[PDB]
């Protein structure tokens, strides 16, 4: 596994000892290596994992999650390349500097043997997005966004690590593989109810669920565009991870445990839905259409089958992509007119078709779209929670409606119509865009054609 | 099937009248096309016959034995009230748009622009009117039999659909 | 690909023989199909198998006593 | 290639109210006093190729007359050759 | 084809008629599949020997593994982590192959159903019988497991079956 | 239908219910009683796969022309004849079903005046 | 489409001619350059049905405000030309 | 006389019919005067700044930030604590979550019973 | 008013359906019994049909 | 002819446990007798739209 | 000539691919094409066998 | 839409809207010419009956009950030009329109392709260049002491003066781009 993690390493000094219009290049090539590198970790077994060594193992839920993160990050270089262009050298090596910080990490954080340093990686994460969002944010309310991104968070993980010490004060190891060859039923006590709530609350804060996702949208908008890019898809998806791999110690409390919370979901994803019909910002909808889609994540991993984990997984990897793109293009639409309001520029299509074309492959991917990984998930999911029970398949139903409604909203409103007259500052798109948005969309198209590969380790 | 080939057909002559009358759709500014346009015209008159059902013609073939097995079946009676009085609404309609855009004198504005010399409209219309006279015959008689057929029918029932047509 | 034809503001549009006689042609083919398909297949209509009166069929065949000894 | 031949607008004064329904509509305006303004100007829609009309029964038997013709021809061939 | 086995998935002789044509008009189809065969069948035939030929000029082989037998999870002491590592990694290899097995059998009705055409409901009765049966079988094996499925899971689930068997059985004998 | 305005505005109880029909003995009117006679067999009514609702006593008919059409194919208006014997076995067979309606009918009819004449003896 | 470029001697025309089929109004006195309720002493009511031969004539419809402060031939032409954008 | 129109909330009150328009005052004049007023102030602001040849971007529209703001930012500062607030409030927050609730429960403690019974007929039931 | 109507009389028309003063269709072997299911280790109670 | 029916199933798309999802097309009655009628219907208005839409 | 040229380029290699592909790869595994068994009724012969079917009950014929 | 909005409608400019409005919807009710011409002079006759009325309150109580007859006789589905803001075609062509400014982004390679338009469009934008100049004073001279009281512009007095706001005037894109 360490082949993986020293050339991320290695990003940092390269980066530093570049020239002083090299550094884009430099990383942006290396990066990209270093995606070519990690993609060889998606051959797994169905057997047990792939255990490398004491501290790191993979498997087939944990590949995918570190392809993901490991591709993330040149994009992030691409759309960060454009507002950090009258920055000084030593900012911007800094802004790089956290980038790579993240990245790895992240990397160290998706094979972590271990719950501690899962906990512990999983926790270090949150420092370099503050520091990106409260630093490089554009707006005067980024310090009070990070605040909270900050707390709510804090607020969930604190009691979970508490919990994690005390299983390795009865149990005697935290080790993956030992939690689950010697686990054992949580007898129906207060005191394993609220050792389920403060293994499951650190998660459900950062998916997040319903009711605790104030955080996010404040977080999404007042960040940068990399910021954006790296919380909708790469850190909403550690809370599912560590989601999977806790329960199986909360059996069979989970059978009544989740009955609060999946309500919290299936409503939720209606309710955040509906929000999204009455909105005037493109970046509170992407954030809101990213909390619906998490709710659903989160009734699929309570639901506990295996279908249900199969779609969570490909829901989470699709969703992730999905997001990036349309925060992509919601930011290149703001470079442009610098309002962030929907009802302002109209009419982008005449103007711009080929980002108009990208607009719309990326509402009918966020629609769910068959053959799509999207609907894969979603499909998956919808059948799991059928058979848990035949009622909710109408809450479901009216979420996929509502989706779509306000996806082809954002569509209608921002490129379709007459264009406004007043505004004459809308040149022609680089290249540079349109190479980021084909390279946030091919992959899509290119997963759906082996979809075994994001299933997860129940397949 | 047969639906396909005829609705077709009448869209598109709805189609070359609107183009030919200056991109205007509302029938009440349309007059005497039954000679200012006689291929329209024709087609537009087969395709609401055949529409209508008119014996051995494409819709006629299905239609037919639709109402035929519809009243000579265990359903609710308010089900084959809806069904005829459907039909002979469809004829109503038809009847409607033969006399409002053809039978009338000429109410578009005075430029006159209609045209229908182009052999790309004649052709596209012309192969679904072969299609319309004379699909429902081979089909029909071109495919193996699939239900149990109503041989004997009342008198009375077994012309209703022409009644209420 | 078609030939010139001139607006003529108030008057009839000029009409050439060509579709004038496909038209007619193609509504002559379709009542010659009608008439023809009428006389060789006549009983599609009006039917080919006469409908029983159960009022006339006599008692016999029909398996009814007299009243009296059932 | 498009239609720019100069076509010329025909005398106004050929338009006139005699021989249309325009006529009837004049008899009962001025039965009561009044007068159409605009008589003449819709006279075109009655003039030229648009005065005679069709029904709708002659409509429907647009090829009755060539197709009933064809019909009795090959009834006829038929009946000639089948009685060899 | 010889790529399969005949009997793990068997089929009828597949009769077929005969032509029979009883007037003289020459039908297009035969014509049609006529000028198909030396249109399209030959070069594809001829391309299919040579890269048939090519393909025997140079040949090399590949093998199935077989995999040896280990103790159960029968009997594993409590926290023998190693025998219990190879008894669930056999427990799952034999439930791949047991989804295996249930596939074959599904593809069979699949097969059935259609090959039989208008008559399938009563054709295809051995093929649903015998899904029946694997089903039945496969359920009460593997449902309800979870998905943290494991062969300690699954023994505990057999154990409560037999316990609940023998309860019923002990009943019906002294009723 | 006549008969529903009958039954739905006259007396429910004097004329059948298709649904339960019927309600009488085959044997209650004649002892001589013939029964239907199958041509064709089971094993070749399967062979030929027809469907399930043209498995009747007509079914021969229907062998008869899907022979022909799978016979003399492009010429689709050949055999004319064994199609006009599949109709008149339908009609047969739907006369009968009109006969044994008639006679369900009017075994009512003659069963309530029996009824009717025995309670009018037993008043008086 | 096929629809010929119509020019402004074509308006010019088909606004006279309409002019002329108006039986209150003498084809004589009648002028491009003629006011309507001095020159030729009509209406307002006449005005607006004017208005609307025009826009029957034309095939588009002249809003209200504008079209009631039209009061020469000549004037509404101009105003029909630079609706269609008409070069000469 | 005809037959009256009622206007509702969907279908408001025609221009025509209204009965304010046809009585005038000349306050009322005066009104419509200045607010054309304003209305033509407004129009040459926009025009003098939308046909400047050296402006080459957004014109910054006061009344849509205005508009944003107040649907956004502006709603918690001006919120207050009040019985119909707090009623809404806990009816819409709370009301659903607990008929979902009681509805799924329902369901699945009526399956589960079912299953218990072995009346279910979970034949070919594999997948779940 | 429109959909109430549709709706009733709907109802009105499935409590009084419409059929042709026909019986039952019958069909040879025991009903379809083999063709249709099947068990053919259960000999059922024969249904024969009658000829007038 | 005769009355030909038949699938193929020829790409195996996946296999999720039991369930076998691959890419199959079924030619019974229904398919053979919509597909030449969808293809003449969008042949034929192909051809009027060259016209129709030619501006 | 520009027919042609469409004929042999837009028809026959697709054809040619499909029809290889599918004689020579989805035929290969077993159930992958499956047909509708052929009709059988009274009288026809079998090439694989070469027996006839025999004759029905000779019904009574009339009209 | 060309002409500037006044702060009111005087009594006359109702009464000739209604009676087009009526006209309209008469037309549209009445199919054919000449029974629409019968109507419409039957109307017009109608409509003069009360033309020399004097008194203010007898007139407006007139045009309000017309106003109610014309509701409730209204033709729910009226004719429509094509063009109008009711018809099927109304903004059919308002996605080829494409701002001029656009121009000023095109690529020297697409800007070598019709050298002479893009000389006069300079030519052009010179001239913009100093008109606005002028034109700014020329309006800041010409408003009243409170700012303006209509939304209308007054023309060009001087000889080689332009109307004030008219680039956006003149340069309006077409009916039909393309
Ligand atoms: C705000 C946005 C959402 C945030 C997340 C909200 C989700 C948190 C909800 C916590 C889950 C439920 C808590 C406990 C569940 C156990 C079931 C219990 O509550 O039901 C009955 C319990 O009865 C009563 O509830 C007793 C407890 C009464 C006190 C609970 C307070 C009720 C409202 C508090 C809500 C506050 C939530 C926010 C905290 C800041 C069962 O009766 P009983 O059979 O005897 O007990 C069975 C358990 N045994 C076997 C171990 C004994
Ligand atoms: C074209 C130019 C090349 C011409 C020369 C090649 C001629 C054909 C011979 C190719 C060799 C055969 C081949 O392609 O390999 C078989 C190979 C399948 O591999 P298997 O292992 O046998 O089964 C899949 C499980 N792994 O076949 C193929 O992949 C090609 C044909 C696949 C079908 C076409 C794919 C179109 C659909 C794409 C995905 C769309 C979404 C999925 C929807 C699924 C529906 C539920
Ligand atoms: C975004 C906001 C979310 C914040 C997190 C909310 C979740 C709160 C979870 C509970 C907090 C404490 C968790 C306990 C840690 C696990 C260890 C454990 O459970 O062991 C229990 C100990 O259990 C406890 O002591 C728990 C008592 C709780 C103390 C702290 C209260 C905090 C607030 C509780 C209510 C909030 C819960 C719901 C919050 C909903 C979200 C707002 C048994 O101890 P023993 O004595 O060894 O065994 C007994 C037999 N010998
Ligand atoms: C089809 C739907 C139903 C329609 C029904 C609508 C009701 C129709 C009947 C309306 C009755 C009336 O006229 S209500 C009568 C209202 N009172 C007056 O009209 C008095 C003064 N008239 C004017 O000032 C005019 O402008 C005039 C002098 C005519 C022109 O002047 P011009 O010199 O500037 O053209």
């Amino acid at each position: 596994m360490l082949k993986i993690i020293i050339p991320t390493t290695m990003l940092l000094p390269m980066t530093w000892m570049s020239k002083h219009n090299m550094i884009w290049i430099n990383a942006t090539v290396h990066s990209l290596l270093i995606s070519l590198i990690s993609l060889s970790l998606l051959n797994q077994l169905g057997e047990n994992s792939l255990n490398f060594s004491l501290t790191f193992f993979s498997d087939s839920l944990s590949a995918p999650l570190l392809v993901l993160t490991t591709w993330l990050l040149p994009l992030m270089l691409m759309a960060s390349q454009s507002h950090l262009s009258k920055e000084t050298t030593t900012r911007k090596k800094l802004y790089i500097t956290m980038l790579i910080l993240l990245q790895l990490f992240l990397i160290m954080t998706f094979t972590a043997t271990e719950l501690i340093l899962f906990y512990i990686l999983f926790e270090a994460t949150l420092v370099p997005t503050l520091i990106i969002i409260t630093r490089w944010g554009n707006q005067t309310e980024r310090l009070n966004a990070g605040l909270y991104f900050l707390f709510y968070t804090l607020a969930g993980s604190l009691p979970l690590l508490v919990a994690l010490v005390y299983i390795q004060n009865t149990t005697g190891s935290l080790n993956f593989l030992i939690i689950h060859y010697w686990s054992h039923p949580l007898s129906n006590s207060w005191s394993n109810i609220f050792m389920w709530l403060a293994c499951i609350m650190a998660f459900m804060v950062k998916m997040p669920l319903y009711g605790l996702h104030l955080w996010l949208p404040k977080a999404h908008v007042e960040a940068p565009i990399a910021g954006s890019m790296v919380l909708a898809a790469v850190l909403l998806k550690l809370g599912g991870y560590g989601m999977m791999r806790i329960t199986t110690i909360l059996n069979p409390l989970t059978n009544y445990m989740a009955y609060p919370f999946l309500m919290l979901s299936m409503w939720g994803m209606i309710m955040t839905s509906s929000i999204c019909l009455r909105q005037t910002d493109l970046k509170s909808l992407i954030a809101y259409s990213s909390v619906s889609h998490m709710a659903l994540v989160i009734v699929a991993i309570m639901i506990q089958t295996p279908w249900s984990f199969m779609g969570a997984t490909a829901l989470m990897i699709a969703h992730g992509l999905t997001s990036s793109m349309l925060f992509c293009l919601a930011n290149t639409n703001y470079e442009r007119v610098h309002s962030r309001t929907m009802i302002l520029a109209r009419g982008l299509q005449t103007l711009l078709p080929l980002m108009a074309t990208w607009w719309l492959v990326a509402s009918l991917t966020n629609l769910a779209l068959p053959p799509s990984i999207n609907l894969i998930g979603e499909l998956f999911i919808i059948t799991a929670s059928f058979s848990w029970s035949n009622i909710t398949i109408i809450l479901m139903g009216m979420n996929m409606m509502i989706t779509a409604l306000y996806s082809l909203y954002m569509l209608i409103t921002t490129q379709r119509g007459k264009y406004t007259h007043h505004i004459n500052n809308i040149k022609p798109s680089f290249t540079r865009e349109n190479a980021l948005m084909a390279l946030h969309i091919l992959p899509l198209l290119l997963l759906t054609l082996n979809p075994k590969m994001i299933l997860g380790p129940l397949y | 099937c047969m639906h396909a080939f005829f609705k077709a057909m009448l869209f598109m002559c709805s189609g070359s009248i609107i183009h030919s009358l200056n991109d205007e759709q509302d029938i009440r500014k349309m007059g005497g096309l039954y000679k200012a346009m006689p291929f329209t015209t024709t087609a537009l008159i087969i395709g609401s016959l055949a529409l209508t059902g008119m014996p051995y013609l494409t819709g006629f073939y299905s239609k037919d034995l639709i109402i035929e097995a519809v009243n000579m079946s265990y359903t609710n009676a308010w089900a084959l009230l809806m069904t005829l009085i459907a039909t002979s609404l469809t004829a109503a309609y038809s009847t409607r748009i033969i006399f409002f855009a053809f039978l009338g004198k000429p109410r578009f504005p005075p430029l006159v622009l209609i045209n229908e010399n182009n052999p790309l409209l004649i052709n596209s219309i012309k192969r679904l009117l072969i299609g319309s006279i004379f699909a429902g015959f081979i089909i029909s008689n071109n495919i193996p039999p699939m239900t149990v057929p109503n041989t004997t029918m009342p008198l009375y029932m077994k012309m209703t659909a022409l009644i209420v047509t | 690909g078609g030939v010139h034809i001139e607006p003529r503001y108030r008057q009839f549009p000029q009409l050439t023989r060509s579709q004038l006689i496909q038209a007619e042609f193609f509504s002559a083919t379709m009542w010659f199909w009608i008439l023809w398909r009428f006389w060789h297949d006549s009983d599609a209509v009006l039917g080919h198998f006469p409908y029983p009166d159960p009022s006339q069929w006599t008692d016999e065949e029909l398996g009814i006593l007299p009243d009296d000894e059932d | 290639e498009h239609g720019h031949s100069k076509m010329e607008l025909p005398d106004y004064k050929q338009w006139k109210i005699e021989g249309t329904p325009l006529e009837t509509v004049q008899e009962k305006l001025a039965a009561r006093g009044l007068r159409d303004p605009w008589g003449r100007n819709e006279a075109w829609r009655y003039s030229g190729g648009f005065a005679n009309n069709v029904s709708f029964v002659g409509a429907l038997l647009k090829g009755f007359k060539w197709g009933f013709a064809a019909f009795v021809v090959a009834v006829g061939a038929e009946y000639y050759l089948e009685s060899q | 084809p010889d790529s399969w086995d005949k009997d793990v998935y068997p089929e009828p002789p597949r009769r077929t008629p005969a032509p029979a044509p009883q007037t003289s008009l020459p039908n297009p189809v035969t014509y049609l599949t006529k000028i198909f065969d030396l249109l399209v069948d030959r070069p594809v035939t001829l391309a299919r020997e040579f890269i048939e030929q090519q393909h025997a000029k140079n040949r090399y082989y590949y093998y199935h593994r077989e995999f040896r037998r280990v103790p159960d999870i029968t009997e594993c002491e409590e926290k023998d982590i190693l025998c219990m590592f190879e008894a669930e990694m056999q427990w799952r290899r034999d439930y791949k192959v047991d989804q295996e097995i249930v596939n074959i059998i599904q593809e069979r009705l699949k097969a059935c159903q259609q090959r039989e055409g208008e008559s399938y409901r009563q054709n295809c009765a051995k093929e649903l019988e015998q899904f029946t049966q694997v089903s039945k079988a496969f359920q009460d094996r593997y449902s309800d497991l979870g998905a943290h499925y494991s062969a300690r899971k699954c023994l505990a689930k057999q154990k409560q079956r037999m316990l609940a068997e023998r309860k019923a059985a002990k009943e019906a004998a002294a009723a | 239908g006549a008969h529903l305005a009958r039954r739905y505005l006259g007396d429910a109880s004097k004329e059948p219910d298709p649904l339960r029909m019927p309600t009488f003995p085959p044997d209650y009117g004649f002892p001589e009683r013939k029964e239907r006679e199958m041509v064709a067999t089971q094993q070749e009514m399967n062979d030929a796969q027809l469907m399930l609702q043209q498995r009747d006593y007509c079914a021969h008919y229907l062998i008869q022309l899907l022979k022909c059409k799978r016979d003399s194919f492009p010429n689709f208006l050949a055999c004319k004849h064994e199609q006009h014997d599949w109709d008149y076995c339908e009609h047969l067979d739907y006369v009968k079903r009109m006969k044994e309606f008639e006679r369900e009918r009017r075994l009512l009819q003659r069963k309530k005046r029996r009824e009717q004449r025995e309670a009018e003896m037993a008043r008086g | 489409s096929d629809a010929p470029p119509l020019t402004l001697e074509a308006i010019k025309d088909r606004v006279l001619y309409v002019l002329k089929l108006y039986d209150k109004i003498d084809p004589e006195k009648l002028s491009v350059n003629s006011h309507f309720m001095k020159d030729l002493g009509l209406d307002s009511l006449d005005q607006v049905e004017i208005i609307m031969a025009m826009e029957d004539e034309f095939g588009f419809e002249i809003p209200d405000i504008d079209a009631e402060k039209l009061m020469c031939p000549q004037e509404i032409v101009d105003y029909i030309a630079d609706k269609k954008d008409v070069y000469e | 006389s005809f037959p009256k129109y009622k206007p509702s909330r969907l279908a408001t009150l025609p221009a025509t019919l209204d009965p304010a328009e046809y009585d005038i005052s000349p306050e009322t004049r005066k009104a419509q005067a200045e607010r054309l007023a304003i209305r033509s102030r407004l129009k040459r602001e926009y025009l003098l700044q939308y046909n400047d040849p050296n402006r080459l971007g957004v014109i910054e529209d006061p009344a849509l930030i205005r508009w944003t703001y107040a649907r956004s930012a502006n709603i918690y500062p001006n919120f207050r604590p009040t019985p119909k607030t707090s009623l809404l409030g806990a009816l819409f927050g709370i009301g659903p979550l607990f008929f979902w609730y009681y509805v799924f429960k329902t369901d699945r403690d009526k399956k589960e019973k079912l299953i218990q019974e072995g009346k279910l007929d979970q034949t070919f039931n594999i997948s779940y | 008013g429109f959909v109430a109507f549709m709706l009733f009389m709907f109802w009105v028309g499935e409590i009084y359906p419409s059929y042709q003063p026909v019986g039952p269709k019958q069909y040879p072997y025991n009903d379809l019994y083999l063709e249709r299911g099947g068990d053919p280790t259960k000999e059922p109670e024969p249904v024969v049909h009658y000829e007038i | 002819h005769t009355g030909q029916e038949m699938i193929i199933s020829n790409w195996h798309w996946m296999t999720l446990q039991t369930v076998e999802l691959s890419l199959s097309f079924k030619m019974d009655y229904f398919s053979v007798m919509f597909i030449p009628v969808a293809l003449f219907v969008t042949w034929s208005i192909m051809e009027f739209s060259m016209w129709y839409m030619h501006s | 000539y520009r027919h042609s040229i469409f004929a042999v380029t837009h028809v026959l290699i697709p054809v040619w691919i499909i029809h290889y592909y599918l004689k020579y790869h989805v035929t290969a595994k077993p159930y992958t094409v499956v047909e509708r068994k052929p009709r059988i009724f009274p009288g026809d012969t079998i090439l694989e066998t070469g027996e006839v079917i025999p004759l029905m009950k000779e019904f009574p014929d009339q009209h | 839409a060309f002409s500037a909005p006044a702060a009111y409608l005087t009594h006359q400019q109702k009464v000739l809207r209604l009676y087009k409005r009526a006209l309209r919807h008469l037309e549209s009710w009445c199919v054919h010419r000449d029974k629409y011409r019968y109507f419409a002079c039957l109307m017009r006759a109608r409509f003069d009956e009360h033309k020399n009325e004097k008194d203010m309150v007898k007139a407006t109580q007139l045009l309000r009950q017309a106003e109610e007859e014309f509701w409730y006789g209204q033709h729910p589905q009226p004719y429509i030009f094509p063009e109008s803001p009711g018809g099927t075609s109304y903004e059919r062509y308002e996605c080829y329109k494409v701002p001029e400014w656009c121009l000023d982004d095109w690529h020297p390679s697409e800007k070598a392709m019709y050298p002479d338009y893009f000389a006069k469009r300079e030519q052009w934008k010179r001239l913009r260049r100093e008109s606005w100049e002028r034109e700014v004073k020329q309006l800041q001279e010409e408003t009243p002491p409170g700012g303006p009281r209509t939304e209308a512009l007054p023309p060009a007095r001087k000889e080689g003066d332009l109307p004030p706001l008219w680039w956006h005037i003149v340069t309006r894109p077409r009916e039909r781009p393309m």
